[PDB]
C-alpha cells in the first residue's frame, strides 16, 4: 500500500509540477521518479475489480520514458506526459476503489484486492517515493510499532444515542425525576430533571451523574462546555420505557450548580473541572463523568415560587443541562471528522457498485452501528479502507 | 420481578410508541358510576339501569362491566367512602353551604391517603407536615382540639374542662381537620359514635373522577390556602336533566376513562410499597 | 505563598523575593483544608513594600512570612516604619 | 527557535522521504542537509528538562554521516538513518516540551530552556532549513517588523460570559426590561427582553444595544448572523445581580425588526448592516455593536392579544434574540482554534509534569483568564510557546 | 497588569514608579476629631451642608521612558506632523483621526496606529534635522 | 532490547558452556560471540538507577578478550572467564531491574532505563545473538506484526470479581430467583439459584445464562467444564445488593439440563457445544455465554417433595451450577499464568524500591484492576516489562 501511494504522490506531482513552460530544473527529481515508475511498471500485467457491480478490467503497462534533454518545458512535452498520466491516473483509481471494497475478518491491515497484492511484491519496492501525508505516515508509523495519531476537528466519536433513565416514576408518571441526554458526533448533551425540584431531597440538592465511556481513547481534546443543554430545554412528549403511553416533559431550567467535569482514563481521574465553562483541555481519556446538581432556589420571587408548589400537580418540572463540545482532539484509531471525507468516500465507493453486505463492516456502513462495537478487526479493516481512501482523493475529487 | 426496590429504568427516544389500548382498558376495566338517589327519582324508570348498561355496550363496554351505585346525598355518602371498584366515577350535585363538604370529598377521594389510628383518650397527637391531616368519619363527628404547650399545659382550654376547648368541626359526617404542625393537642371526639384517624397523603389516585353536576369551581383539594390547583379528573358540567347528565357521560365516556388511570396501588408492580 | 484578605482580596507570591504569581483557586481551596494556616500581621503589601524600600534576608523574609515574634521585635526595635505603620494600623484598627 | 523548526523539518523530511526501494534523486538533497546537521550537532552536550516532573535529560551527539555512491536506497541505508532519526526525534520532542513549560515576565520572546538557548548560538546557523509552516513563518515576520497573520476557523476570541442587565427592575421582578448575553468563543448571542412587551416606549419600540470589544483585531472575518438566540428562549429561573432572590423568565421570541449590526475599528465605523441576516463579512473590527428593538406588533390576532395585556402581572415576557457565530477569521496574534491543537499540547504538557503556576500565564493555562488579560507580556510568550507547540507537533502526535 | 509594582502610603513630593501600567490612587476624608467653633459651624449634624468638605491629589509625571511613541512638551514631532497635514488639506486617513487628534488618538491606539504614528514621528525628526 | 537479551543468552551460554575440561570446538563459536560483546561493550561508561530505592550504580568496561590458542579448555581458563561474567551478569541484572521500574503513557515499547536506550544505539547491533526464547521471539514479531501468541498454561485472564444478581427479589428475601458467581484467575463458577425450585416458571423451567467477556481474545483454548459450582452448594448469608440487609442462602443442588455454552468472537459464534461435559476447545473466542435451566423434577420421591413445598417459605433454594477452568490457551497479548513468574519479577522489583505509582500502570501491579482496564498503552508496557522479566530470569534466579 505503501507503493501505491507512491504512485498517486507521483501521479500527482506529474499532473501539477509538469507543466507548460517549466524549467526542467523543477521536475528533474519527479522526471526520474516518473522514469522509474515507468520501466518497473512496464511488462507487468494487473487485473482490478470483479466484485458487485465494479468491472473487470485488465492492465497492461508500455509506455515511453520522459525525455530529460528539454531545457525548458514546452507543449510538445505535456502532451505526452497527460497520455502516460491519464492511463496512469486511471489505473490507481480502480486499484483504489477494489482495495477499499474488499475487506477480511483475519489479517485486516494485510493488502486485499490481488492488484495490490502484486504490488506489495519485490519488483515495486523501486517504486516508493515518500510517504508524507498524515494518514500515510500514521500506516508506516503503525506498520513500525510506533505510536501514532491522527488530529480531528470535530470527531463524531459518540455513536448515536438518544434516551433518558428515570430514577423514579409512576404509571401517572405525573412525579418523574432522572436525566436524559443525546450523545452524537462531537456532542454530549445531557439535562437532568425533577419534577419536584428537590423538594424532598437531602438539603433540597438533587444529584446527577453521566457516564459517557468513549470506544477508543482521545488525546490533547479541546472540549466547549457550557450550562442548559438546548436540545431538553423545550416542552416534549416522550414514550415511556415500555412503550406503553407517553409522558409529558415541561421544563424549567434551574442553573447547575457545583459542576464536576472529571475526564478518566482507566478509571483514574486524568482531569477535573469544576464550575469552570468555557474552552477546557483533556490532555488524555477514555471516559467522561459529568456531575451536576439541582438545587432548589433558597430565596424566591412569587412567580417562581408559584412555578414550585408543595402539593402534587407540578404543572411545570425543573431542569438542569450541560453540553459538551469536542470541538478537536487526537486520537490513535482512525475515525470519522467533520473535516475529513474518508468515510463518505469509502460509504460512497461502497454504494457506487452494489457490494454486498460484507463480514465485519454493518450493512451500509453505518458509522453507529460501527462505533458501537469495535472490534480489532473493523478497526483494522477501518484504517486500511482509510488510508486507500486517502490516496485515491489524492487524485480523485 | 424485584418488587420493592427503586430500580432506575433506561428508555430510548427512537422507540416507536405502540398501538391503542382503549380496546384493551374497556374489554378488561370495570366503569363505575356513582350517583345520588334524587338522580333516579327525577329520572323515574327502572329499567334505566339495563338502557344505560346497553347504550355503554354499544360505546364498547361489556356487558358486566359497568356497574352503578347510589347514595343519599354527597354528606352521607361522605362516611367512609370505598370505592372497591376498578374505574371510579361520582356524579356530585353542588348545592350552597355544602362547598367545604364537597371539597373534603374531593379530597378524599381523589388522593390516597395512608393512615393510622388514634386513641384520643391516651395519647397527645402532633401533626408532622404539610401533608398530614386527621380525617374524622362518623355520625356526628364533634372534634374538639385543645392545643398544649411546652409543658403540656392548655393554651384557651384547660386539660380537666371540655368546655374551653377550640372546636374546629361540629357535627360533620366527615372533617379533615388540620391544625398548627408543630404543637401537641388533646382531642376530645365522642368516641362511641365518630372514629379519628392520624392520616398523611401520598401521591393522587389516578383512579377516581368527580363530576360536579352544578356551579362554580369551588372543590380545592389542597388545603393549602396559597395553592388552588385544578386537577384533570375534577370535572364539572352543567345541568338541568338527569338523562341529559347521563347521556354526556356515556358519550365522553372515552375522554373520562382518558383522564383517569389505573390505580397505582393496585397494580402488581407497587407489590412492597403499598399495595392495596 | 497565598494570602486571603478576609474581604475577598487575594494574592500569591514567592518567599525569597516577592514578586507576586497569579492566584490558583482549587488549588488554594485544596491547600487551606489540612495545611496549616498563618495570621498575617505583616500584610503581603506592607511586607512588599518592606522589601523594596529596605532589603530584608532571606530569613527574615522566611519569619516575616511566619509572623514568627523573636525576629518581628527586632523591626520594631530597629524602629522600622513600614512594621510601625502597620502594627498602629492594626491597633487603630481596633476600635469600638 | 529557527534552528529547532529546521531539525524538526529535516526529521520529519527524512522519516518521510528515507524509505526503502526509494530512488537517491528524492532524497539527494535531504541527505544533505542530514549531514551538515549531524556534523554541526556532532561533539555537543545538551542537557534538557529540570522543572517540575519533567526528568533532566542529557544529549550527547556522535552520529555517522549518510552515503551518496547509492542509485537507490535499501535496508542497511534506511536502518542507519533509523537508528539516528529516533535519538533526534527524541532530542527535538524533549527540547520542545522543555521550552513550553517555561515562562518569563520579562522578554518573552527571547528563548528560555538553555538547550534552545544553546542553540541559538552562532555556531548552529547552518542548519536552517526552511521555514515554511505558519507559525515559523509568523514568527520571522513578526521577529522582523512586518505584517503578520494567523487564520483560524471558529476563533475562541470572546472570553466566556453569561450575563445580563436590567435597564428596569423592582424586588418583586415582575415587570422588567433589559438584556442578557452569553459570549463564548467564537459565538455570541443577546436576547433583549421586555416584560410589557414595549408597551409605554415611544412609538411601541424599545431598543436594545450591546457592546463587545475584543481584545484583538480580526481581519477578514466571515460571520454567520441569525435571529432566535437559542439559549434566551425558553423559561429559566434566573438570579437576582446581587443573588439574594430569584426571578422568573418566561421568553415569547418575537422578531428583531431594523436590528443593525456594527463592526468598528478604533470607535470608526468600518461595517454596518441592516437588517441583512446570513453570511457576512468584517474587514476589521475592534469591537461589535448589535442593536435591535422590540416592536409591539400593532394588529394582533385574538391569542397574541391575550399573551400581552396592558394589566400588571405580564403572564409571559416578550422578547427579541440575535446570534452571531465568527465562522473564520485571521489575527495578527494567536488565539486558540476549534481545528487547531495547540493550546492543547501545551496545557497537556504543563500537567502531565505538574508545572508550578508560572509568572505569566494564569493557573490550568485557562484561556478564559488568558484572553480576559492579554498583556503584551502574555501575548508574546503564548506565540513563543506555540511556535514551540506547532514545531513539535510537526513529528509528535 | 495586576502586578502591584510600588506603593507609596504617606508620601509627597518627587516619587519613582520602576514600571506600570495603571495608577491606582487611594485616599480618605476624616472628619475632624476636635474642633474650633468656627469650623464647627461649618460642619453641622443637620441636613442643610451649606459647606462641602473634600479631599485632593495631584499626580504629575516628570519624565517616563515609553516602549513606543507618544507626544511629549519637549519635541515638536506631534506638532510638526499636524502642520505638515493641515498645511496641505490632506483628507481623512484610513487609521488617524481626523485632524491628528491627540485624544482620540491615544484613548484607541491600536498597534495600527501606533506604528504608523511611529513612522511619521520617525520621518519629522529627519525633517527637523534640516527644516525647522 | 534485542541487544539486551543477546547479552543475557551469550552470558549464559557462557556460564554454562564455558566448563572445565570442555573441547574448544564446543565452544568456538560461543568464545567468538563472547568477543564481540567484549570488544563492544569496552571503553564505555553505562548508569543505572536513581529512580525509588533502586540507587545509582556506574559500569565501566575495560576487560581482555578470552583467550582461544587452548585445544581443550583449563580451569585457568573458567577463572578469567568467572572474573568478567560474574561482572557481567550484574551489570545485567541492574539494567533488567531499572528497566522494570520504569514506565511511560506513550511509546512504551521504546526502552527507559537511558542505560538500555545507551544499549539501543547502533554500536551495540553487532552483539545480537539470537532471539529463541518466546518472549523474545514475539517482541520481534509484534514489532514488525506477524501474527504472534504467547502461550499460557491456566491464564488468569478474567479479574476477580465474585456477586450475584436477582431477576426475582423481595425486601424479605423470602423468594428469591437469580444468578450468583466468581471469575477468578482462569475459573469461571457460575450458580443459577431458584428458591421456588421453578414452581411457577414456564414449563417448570427455570432459563438461566451468564456473560463473561474477555478482555482480550484467546486462541486454541482448552477449557474443562464440569456442573455443580463448587462454591454456591453451601448455605450462606449475603449482603443484599444495596448492603442494608443480609438474605439466607439454603442451595439444594438439582443438576444443569440443557446446559449450552456458545464462544463468541465479536458478536458471533464460533464454538457452540451442549450437554458436553469434561475437557473440550475454543479456537478463537473473546466472550463465553453460559446458558443453563433449572427443570423441577417431574417425579419426586416423599423425600425432595418434602423438600419443594408450593406454598412461600421455602426452608431449601434449589440451585444448578457450572464449573469452567481455563486449562491452556494462546493469547496474541500478554498476560500473567500459573506457569510463569513474570508478574511476579515485575511486582517484586517494583516493591523491594518503593517506586512511586507511575501514569500507566496500577499501584502496586495490582493485575485485578490491570487487567480489568487493559487499554494499548498499558498492554504494551506491560509486554516491555515482561519480556525484560524474562531476559533477566535468563541469568538471576
Ligand atoms: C397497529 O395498528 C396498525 C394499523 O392502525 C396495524 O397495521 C398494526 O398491525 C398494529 N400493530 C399492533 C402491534 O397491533
Ligand atoms: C368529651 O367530653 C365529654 C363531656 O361532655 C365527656 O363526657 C367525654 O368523655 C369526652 N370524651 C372523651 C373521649 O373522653
Ligand atoms: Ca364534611
Ligand atoms: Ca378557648
Ligand atoms: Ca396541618
Ligand atoms: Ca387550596
Amino acid at each position: 500500500m505503501e507503493v501505491l501511494y507512491s504512485l498517486s504522490k507521483t501521479l500527482k506531482d506529474a499532473r501539477d509540477k509538469i507543466v507548460e513552460g517549466t524549467l526542467y530544473s523543477n521536475v528533474s527529481d519527479l522526471i526520474q521518479q516518473f522514469n522509474q515508475m515507468i520501466v518497473t511498471m512496464n511488462g507487468n500485467d494487473f487485473q482490478t475489480g470483479g466484485i458487485g457491480n465494479l468491472p473487470i478490467r485488465n492492465w497492461t503497462f508500455d509506455f515511453g520514458l520522459l525525455g530529460t534533454t528539454l531545457l525548458n518545458l514546452d507543449a510538445n512535452y505535456v502532451e505526452t506526459a497527460r497520455t502516460t498520466i491519464e492511463y496512469f491516473i486511471d489505473f490507481i483509481d480502480n486499484v483504489c476503489m477494489d482495495e477499499m471494497v474488499r475487506e477480511s475478518q483475519r489479517n485486516g491491515v494485510a493488502p486485499q484486492s490481488e492488484a495490490l497484492r502484486k504490488l506489495a511484491g519485490i519488483k515495486f519496492k523501486r517504486i516508493n517515493f515518500n510517504n508524507s501525508s498524515e494518514y500515510i505516515e500514521n500506516w508506516n508509523l503503525q506498520n513500525r510499532r510506533q505510536r501514532t495519531g491522527f488530529v480531528f476537528h470535530k470527531p463524531n466519536i459518540f455513536p448515536y444515542s438518544a434516551s433518558f433513565t428515570l430514577n423514579r416514576s409512576q404509571p401517572m408518571h405525573d412525579n418523574l425525576m432522572g436525566t436524559m441526554w443525546l450523545n452524537a458526533g462531537s456532542e454530549i448533551q445531557v439535562a437532568g430533571f425533577d419534577y419536584s425540584c428537590a423538594l424532598n431531597a437531602p438539603a433540597n440538592i438533587q444529584q446527577f451523574e453521566h457516564i459517557v465511556q468513549l470506544r477508543r481513547a482521545l488525546t490533547t481534546a479541546t472540549i466547549t462546555l457550557l450550562p442548559d443543554a438546548e436540545r431538553f430545554s423545550f416542552p416534549r412528549v416522550i414514550n415511556s420505557a415500555d412503550g406503553a403511553t407517553t409522558w409529558f416533559f415541561n421544563p424549567i431550567i434551574l442553573r447547575p450548580n457545583n459542576v464536576e467535569v472529571e475526564f478518566l482514563l482507566n478509571g483514574q481521574i486524568i482531569n477535573t473541572y469544576q464550575a469552570r465553562f468555557g474552552t477546557i483541555v483533556a490532555r488524555n481519556f477514555d471516559t467522561i463523568r459529568l456531575s451536576f446538581q439541582l438545587m432548589r432556589p433558597p430565596n424566591m420571587t412569587p412567580a417562581v415560587n408559584a412555578l414550585f408548589p408543595q402539593a402534587q400537580p407540578f404543572q411545570h418540572h425543573a431542569t438542569v443541562g450541560l453540553t459538551l463540545r469536542i470541538e478537536s482532539a487526537v486520537c490513535e484509531s482512525v475515525l470519522a471528522d467533520a473535516n475529513e471525507t474518508l468515510l463518505a468516500n469509502v460509504t460512497a465507493v461502497r454504494q457506487e457498485y452494489a457490494i454486498p453486505v460484507g463480514p465485519v463492516f454493518p450493512p451500509g456502513m453505518n458509522w453507529t452501528e460501527l462505533i458501537t462495537n469495535y472490534s480489532p478487526s473493523r478497526e483494522d479493516n477501518l484504517q486500511r479502507v482509510f488510508t486507500v481512501a486517502s490516496i485515491r482523493s489524492m487524485l480523485i475529487k | 420481578q424485584n418488587y420493592g426496590l427503586n430500580i432506575p429504568i433506561t428508555g430510548s427516544m427512537d422507540t416507536v410508541y405502540s398501538n391503542s389500548t382503549r380496546e384493551e382498558v374497556f374489554l378488561t376495566s370495570t366503569l363505575c358510576l356513582y350517583y345520588p338517589t334524587e338522580a333516579s327519582t327525577q329520572i323515574s324508570d327502572g329499567e334505566w339501569k339495563d338502557s344505560l348498561s346497553q347504550m355503554f355496550l354499544i360505546k364498547g363496554w361489556p356487558t358486566g362491566s359497568v356497574y352503578f351505585k347510589e347514595y343519599s346525598n354527597i354528606v352521607d355518602f361522605s362516611v367512609d367512602p370505598q370505592l372497591y371498584c376498578d374505574y371510579n366515577l361520582v356524579l356530585m350535585k353542588y348545592d350552597q353551604s355544602l362547598e367545604l363538604d364537597m371539597s373534603e370529598l374531593a379530597d378524599l377521594i381523589l388522593n390516597e391517603w395512608l393512615c393510622n389510628p388514634m386513641d384520643i383518650t391516651l395519647y397527645y397527637y402532633q401533626q408532622s407536615g404539610e401533608s398530614n391531616k386527621w380525617i374524622s368519619m362518623g355520625s356526628s363527628c364533634t372534634v374538639k382540639v385543645c392545643p398544649l404547650n411546652t409543658q403540656t399545659l392548655g393554651i384557651g382550654c384547660q386539660t380537666t374542662n371540655v368546655d374551653s376547648f377550640e372546636t374546629v368541626a361540629e357535627n360533620e359526617k366527615l372533617a379533615i381537620v388540620d391544625v398548627v404542625d408543630g404543637i401537641n393537642h388533646k382531642i376530645n371526639l365522642t368516641t362511641t359514635t365518630c372514629t379519628i384517624r392520624n392520616c398523611k397523603k401520598l401521591g393522587p389516585r389516578e383512579n377516581v373522577a368527580v363530576i360536579q353536576v352544578g356551579g362554580a369551581n369551588i372543590l380545592d383539594i389542597t388545603a393549602d390556602p396559597t395553592t388552588n390547583p385544578q386537577i384533570e379528573r375534577m370535572m364539572r358540567v352543567n345541568w338541568k336533566r338527569w338523562w341529559q347528565v347521563f347521556y354526556t357521560i356515556v358519550d365522553y365516556i372515552n375522554q373520562i376513562v382518558q383522564v383517569m388511570s389505573k390505580r397505582s396501588r393496585s397494580l402488581n408492580s407497587a407489590a412492597f410499597y403499598y399495595r392495596v | 505563598v497565598m494570602e486571603i484578605n478576609t474581604e475577598g482580596k487575594f494574592f500569591a507570591y514567592k518567599i525569597n523575593t516577592f514578586d507576586e504569581v497569579p492566584f490558583d483557586v482549587n488549588k488554594f481551596a485544596e491547600l487551606v483544608t489540612d495545611s496549616p494556616v498563618i495570621s498575617a500581621i505583616i500584610d503581603f503589601k506592607t511586607l512588599k513594600n518592606l522589601n523594596d524600600n529596605y532589603g530584608i534576608t532571606r530569613t527574615e523574609a522566611l519569619n516575616l512570612i511566619k509572623s514568627n515574634p523573636n525576629m518581628l521585635r527586632n523591626f520594631i526595635n530597629q524602629n522600622n516604619p513600614i512594621i510601625r505603620n502597620r502594627i498602629e494600623q492594626l491597633i487603630l484598627q481596633c476600635k469600638l
